[PDB]
């Protein structure tokens, strides 16, 4: 722990938890949001026999544990799970006590207000944090980009959000949430791999196939033409070496998996591709600034490490929108940490401690005070 | 839940620990002897507050010890 | 040599007094006063331990380096100090953790090499190479760069 | 024989360690004394008015209240620390057991017997 | 008897009984599970004329006794036989009274639950043991190896069991029992020796030929090529000196006897070789840990004293499984005592007396209590 009473910066992103100290450039403890529990009961002795398993421990013990998600698309299952994982993060991973450091947290866009009130109340009772602040990840990604104008595409693991912000002002009237995310990607890839001869249901193979998505997946420039040329495609077809050692070969599926977000009709969504969701979002607001939105679009999330989103994005928007002004996307490398960086940025300036949510305000007005203290 | 328990447990503990003075009736000599006694009590409280702070630092050190013993364990 | 006085220092007075007065169970009269090496195993049965051929033969090798076929009293004390490992009737650990706090002078959680060098030179002996090198081999096992409380306890076991 | 040298090195080491323990304890006591002098300065009642001394007694009551509160907060922090100490320590005991439990017990002791008695 | 009330440790292995005290390194009384009975009736006087003969006494009196097996492949014939042999072990061989020492016993894998209930009930009524615990020999061999991950091949004299255990957790869904064991080995060798000109039926020659298996038998590296070169093989052919003094010469049979377990089609089993049984066992469980199972296989049993199981094991598994990761077998010398060693290990720690099966629990809930007290 630093000698100074600097604040805690924790991004509880929908899919990854990244925690550390204020003034740091990158979060120190970063772990996926999976939680493992003992698949069977206790009869043995001498070691183990522990209920909750979180972090890399559960990653190593994936096979023996039922792998469960305490949060999915924002919905909260069991607050005890968050209690334990935050205990682990603060003491076993961050080696910090929350008594002496206020916490800045980031929440998924348009999270329930009742969810905020319950989570804040359990937090304040269970923990002894001196002060509090929670913010939407959209403005955090904006801060990471450091440009007040643009539309943020937050692609988490449970929801994809499109949020327009012009000159550092939120536009909730033109903000939308789409239920397509990593979960859907894994599902669709699971069914295609089932049609390829490999049919698995458990979560270990879920992580294997999301790793495959991280490594080999394409974003098709032209879809049906690329499957037409991918009929044989000995060179274009790509293989992976699974940890057991078998060589699993995939061809068109590499660019037929992310395409589903662009083409939701593959597995039955009324909503069109996410580019349509950015398009409608843009026109909902006044006409004039729309061009700037076209030229200032930002994309954020862990998924963004994949190739192909930028070219597809610009080409389709230019197809939909007039091609007079040039559209260009901006995306700094390793932007999944960017939100946490913005949290540090929030703690950088000396005005931030004017609106810390202190203990006594919550003791006076209950959780309801946040309704007036954040917004 | 536990909202009142924690707060009024703490206030109860600070009530049994501290002593309440009927100051209004206290006589001149009584203000003398008592403000001396109260200042001495604050003196001792700060003394073993400093002791608590130091020993807090060392218990942090042994936390450091044990957590490192844990991380080496893998 | 220094092993004789180190064995003196690492063993309590009552133990060594009983050890010698009980070694005097073999001498009876008109003898040299030093019994043959193999008879030593027998006094060990009196001690309450049940050693084995491997340790017995090794320990046998640990006495009479110059090859006289007989054991003197200083070699007797060093071998005894080298037999039971329960020195200091069980070395403590709590105050020792306080001493662990002592090795560290920056309050980090572990012992730096610079802190060890100043600690060693504070005795009066300077730094030589075999000193710190061997102290590191004794203390560490995997080049972790520090001496934690487990390696702390391990390194000085039995030492007072 | 290098073992003699190493053992006397660590012996002198631990003796100087005990000296440093005594010295650091003395420094802790001195720092406590100076912090006492600076946190609670000498008395102020000489020649004061009784009514003001009423106000002084009430002020010292508030002072003792809040400093007791601060003590409570600090000792609670310590108590959480100690609970984590205990749990982590048990984990240490088991984890050390993993590396050293099957390795210290009898070694051919019973094998030594009368192989001719049968 | 030791002054301390330390527990009894008894391994009633399927083929050998090894009993002793807790805290000891090796069992004190070790005898084969054969039981001899008078082949004829009584007319003489002055000596002998005793019904049950057990242990080395029966070994010396093999010729005069009908040699019978109170247990075969786990099945129990007559509890009176176990009563007598346990009496002999406790009083004539261990010189101990079970009144003052709780007993830790090991049982064959997947032994009948009704067998457990009857044996425990007769035990508790007949004997006065203060407390009880019975465990599967698989975890005992695991404890002897001291590594929580691996698949145990327990090759007893009645059954061969393959049991996978990952991180000290039993996997009954992937556990199998094969009816090939020492009995089969002796039988097959008997028929081959019959084809060699020597035809015996009695048990004395059974022990002679199992001794031959202990001494001279090979495990063929390549089977048909080694009989092809064993056609003449003056050097490769090996001889034995039978106690009567005749020299009996055997060639390819040395490695054609254990091969039957690997090649069951020789005497008609639908199940393939035991390596196939370890292979299927491995794949039944999740894919990922299978590599660790490959690298952590353990073998246990008295048969393991023979050469050739290790090389054959690894080569065939590498043939069946991909050869990326290196497979290595571990087998400490004199591992047939290892189970008993693990029993001592169980009594070593101070938590073991938390779940001793005391007399009063059995008196309250009958034998049925074990259904809740062990598992
Ligand atoms: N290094 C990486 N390369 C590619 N994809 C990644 C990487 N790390 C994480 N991801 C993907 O990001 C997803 C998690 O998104 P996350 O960054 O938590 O969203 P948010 O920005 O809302 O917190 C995971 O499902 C995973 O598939
Ligand atoms: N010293 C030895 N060398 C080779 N084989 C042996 C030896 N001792 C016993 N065996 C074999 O082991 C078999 C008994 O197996 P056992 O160890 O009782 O199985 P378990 O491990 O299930 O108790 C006997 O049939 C015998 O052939
Ligand atoms: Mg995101
Ligand atoms: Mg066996």
């Amino acid at each position: 722990d630093e000698d100074e009473t600097t604040a805690l910066v924790c991004d509880n992103g929908s899919g990854l938890v990244k925690a550390g100290f204020a003034g740091d450039d990158a979060p120190r403890a970063v772990f996926p949001s999976i939680v493992g529990r003992p698949r069977h009961q206790g009869v043995m002795v001498g070691m183990g026999q522990k209920d909750s398993y979180v972090g890399d421990e559960a990653q190593s013990k994936r096979g023996i544990l039922t792998l469960k998600y305490p949060i999915e698309h924002g919905i909260i299952t069991n607050w005890d799970d968050m209690e334990k994982i935050w205990h682990h993060t603060f003491y076993n991973e961050l080696r910090v006590a929350p008594e002496e450091h206020p916490t800045l947290l980031t929440e998924a866009p348009l999270n329930p207000k009742a969810n905020r009130e319950k989570m804040t109340q359990i937090m304040f009772e269970t923990f002894n944090v001196p002060a509090m602040y929670v913010a939407i990840q959209a403005v955090l990604s904006l801060y990471a980009s450091g440009r007040t104008t643009g539309i943020v595409l937050d692609s988490g693991d449970g929801v994809t959000h499109n949020v327009p912000i012009y000159e550092g002002y939120a536009l909730p009237h033109a903000i939308m949430r789409l239920d397509l995310a990593g979960r859907d990607l894994t599902d669709y890839l699971m069914k295609i791999l089932t049609e390829r001869g490999y049919s698995f249901v458990t979560t270990a193979e879920r992580e294997i196939v999301r790793d495959i998505k991280e490594k080999l997946c394409y974003v098709a420039l032209d879809f049906e033409n690329e499957m037409a040329t991918a009929a044989s495609s000995s060179s274009l077809e790509k293989s992976y070496e699974l940890p057991d050692g078998q060589v699993i070969t995939i061809g068109n599926e590499r660019f037929r998996c992310p395409e589903t977000l662009f083409q939701p009709s593959f597995i039955g969504m009324e909503s069109a591709g996410i580019h349509e969701t950015t398009y409608n979002s843009i026109m909902k607001c006044d006409i004039d600034i729309r061009k700037d939105l076209y030229a200032n679009n930002v994309m954020s999330g862990g998924t963004t490490m994949y190739p192909g989103i930028a070219d597809r994005m610009q080409k389709e928007i230019t197809a939909l929108a007039p091609s007079t002004m040039k559209i260009k996307i901006i995306a700094p490398p390793e932007r999944k940490y960017s939100v946490w960086i913005g949290g540090s940025i929030l703690a950088s300036l000396s005005t931030f401690q004017q609106m810390w949510i202190t203990k006594q305000e919550y003791d006076e007005a209950g959780p309801s005070i946040v309704h007036r203290k954040c917004f | 839940g536990k909202r009142q328990t924690e707060r009024e447990k703490k206030k109860k503990i600070l009530a049994e620990r501290r002593k309440v003075l009927a100051i209004d009736h206290l006589n001149e000599d009584q203000l003398r002897e008592k403000a001396k006694e109260l200042w001495q009590s604050i003196y001792n409280l700060e003394a073993e507050k400093f002791d608590l702070q130091e020993k807090f630092k060392q218990q942090k050190y042994e936390i450091n010890v044990l957590r490192n013993r844990i991380n080496d364990n893998q | 040599d220094d092993i004789y006085k180190a064995a003196v220092e690492q063993l309590t007075e009552e133990q060594k007094n009983e050890f010698k007065a009980a070694f005097d169970i073999f001498v009876l009269g008109a003898e040299d006063g030093c019994i043959s090496t193999k008879e030593l195993g027998k006094v060990m049965r009196m001690l309450g331990q049940n050693p084995t051929p491997e340790e017995l033969q090794e320990m046998i090798d640990e006495v009479d380096e110059d090859g006289s076929g007989t054991v003197d009293f200083d070699e007797f004390l060093v071998m005894m100090v080298r037999c039971m490992k329960d020195d200091s009737k069980g070395k403590s650990e709590e105050e020792l953790s306080d001493l662990f706090r002592m090795f560290d002078k920056n309050a980090d959680g572990y012992i730096d090499l610079d802190e060890l060098k100043i600690m060693l030179q504070a005795t009066g002996e300077t730094i030589t190479e075999d000193d710190i090198e061997e102290l590191m081999k004794d203390g560490d096992k995997n080049n972790d760069g520090r001496i934690d409380y487990d390696e702390f306890l391990e390194f000085m076991k039995g030492v007072e | 024989i290098s073992a003699s040298r190493k053992l006397q090195l660590k012996t002198l080491l631990l003796q100087i360690a005990k000296q440093e323990l005594e010295r650091e304890a003395e420094e802790r006591r001195g720092e406590k004394g100076r912090a006492l002098s600076t946190r609670c300065q000498p008395l102020e009642l000489a020649g004061l008015g009784f009514a003001e001394l009423q106000d002084l007694c009430r002020q010292l009551h508030a002072r003792v209240d809040k400093v007791d509160e601060e003590r409570y907060d600090i000792e609670a922090k310590v108590t959480k620390n100690i609970t984590e100490i205990a749990d982590l320590t048990q984990k240490i005991f088991d984890l050390r057991g993993k590396f050293k439990r099957p390795t210290l017990r009898r070694v051919r002791i019973s094998a030594d017997a009368m192989m001719q008695a049968l």
